[PDB]
């Protein structure tokens, strides 16, 4: 129940819209936030260091 | 003004005095036409002020 | 080439090159159209 | 001129049979017009969407069947037909920007 | 828009009579006696004469010119 | 490119309303089905700039 | 009106009734109407189209 580790699910659920129109992705708020997490264990091991 | 669709068919609708019996059906295809099967009207109409 | 246009309301003959203003010659106006094309179109009377 | 009247069955709920004559002289003949625009844009940088002219094909020093419709100038003429898929502006951005 | 050539019933062709008409309208004649003149019988001549709008003229007067 | 024949024409062609890749010498499709975005979701999706990203 | 039946050429037994009147097409037309789906293309997130 405790959870310490995250399974990230396959890119099938996670689209990446590279919108042609301009210079950039369409992107999930989940990659985001999975994005936002590695951030932030990061910080806290350099914190810790 | 009048559009191209229009005016095609009140050509179309307009009756002609040309004795059919002297005709045959335009077969299949061959849009250009012959001699026997066809006739043509050539209109040209320029408006200018007077 | 000569790439040719009518104006607004004169309907002058305007021919522009490309990335001009859109101007009316004799004139100052700046909506403009395309000539009618020159090649043989088909109608049917149906 | 309308009949109040029977016919052939096929009227059989609110439907109405038409006189196919009548439909060739013109009766409720329609038209529909529909625009398509189009924009060419100067981007932050100086760079535009700039329109290339007919697609002429080698083969047969003309324009591609695709390509028909197009003037000159890139942009599709007046008084031309236009069938499915066939291109009316050949615009062409800058991948840039 | 414009007088369409035949009539949707029964045929006769009714637009050349359109012009006329008008002059009859020009002068003193009514509708119906008008009508008569030009050689309507059945009504879906008159119909169709009648209930006309020259539209034309309007839009022309918007034409480019 | 053509798998058996190797002829390198192949052209897009519009199909009723599929999108695929075919061979004009043998006829035959190498590449067929597209996935676009939809508007549903395309409302939804935020788009995201090269420069917030970077940081 | 007395009114003879353009297939047989017989008079009608009953009367019909004959007359101008007003009728205004619709928008709603079958050319516009009509659809029909092959395959075509599919969504990237539920494979449907
Ligand atoms: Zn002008
Ligand atoms: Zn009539
Ligand atoms: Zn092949």
């Amino acid at each position: 129940l405790i959870l310490t580790r995250l399974l990230v699910p396959p890119l099938c659920i996670r689209p990446s819209v590279v919108s042609d129109l301009k210079s950039g992705t369409n992107e999930d708020d989940l990659t985001m936030k999975l994005t936002e997490i590695i951030f932030l264990n990061d910080v806290i091991k350099k914190h810790r260091i | 003004i009048v559009q191209d669709e229009i005016l095609a068919h009140r050509l179309g609708l307009i009756p002609i005095h040309a004795d059919p019996r002297l005709f045959e059906y335009r077969n299949q295809g061959d849009e250009e036409g012959t001699e026997i099967d066809t006739l043509q009207f050539r209109l040209q109409v320029r408006c200018t002020r007077n | 080439q000569p790439m040719i246009y009518i104006c607004g309301e004169c309907h002058t003959e305007n021919e522009i090159k490309s990335r001009d203003p859109i101007r009316c010659r004799e004139c100052g106006y700046r909506i403009m159209y395309k000539k009618r094309t020159k090649r043989l179109v088909v109608f049917d009377a149906r | 001129t309308v009949a109040v009247m029977s016919y052939s069955g096929y009227d059989i709920e609110d439907a109405l049979v038409l006189n196919k004559a009548s439909l060739d002289r013109g009766f409720g003949r329609c038209l529909v017009y529909k625009n398509a625009k189009c924009t060419l844009k100067r981007y932050t940088n100086q760079t535009f969407d700039k329109v290339m002219g007919p697609m002429l094909d080698a083969a047969t020093r003309k324009p591609i069947w695709r390509h028909e419709i197009l003037d000159a100038d890139g942009i599709c003429s007046p008084g031309e037909k236009v069938e499915n898929k066939q291109v009316l502006v050949n615009k062409s951005m800058p991948t840039v920007t | 828009m414009i007088i369409p050539v035949r009539c949707f019933t029964c045929g006769k062709i009714v637009g050349n009579k359109w012009e006329a008409y008008l002059g009859l309208l020009q002068a003193e004649y009514t509708e119906g006696d008008a009508l008569d003149a030009l050689g309507l019988k059945r009504y879906c001549c008159r119909r169709m004469l009648l209930a006309h709008v020259d539209l034309i003229e309007k839009l022309l007067n918007y034409a480019p010119l | 490119r053509c798998p058996d024949c190797g002829s390198t024409e192949l052209v897009e062609d519009s199909h009723y309303s599929q999108s695929q890749l075919v061979c004009s010498d043998c006829g035959c499709v190498v590449t067929e089905g597209v996935l676009t975005t939809t508007f549903s979701d395309e409302g939804n999706l935020r788009e995201v700039t090269y420069s917030r990203s970077t940081g | 009106d007395y009114v003879t039946s353009g297939i047989t050429g017989e008079p009608l037994e009953a009367y019909i009734y004959f007359g101008p009147v007003y009728y205004q097409k619709l928008k709603h037309m079958v050319l516009d109407k009509m659809h029909a789906r092959a395959r075509g293309p599919r969504a990237v997130l539920t494979r449907q189209p």
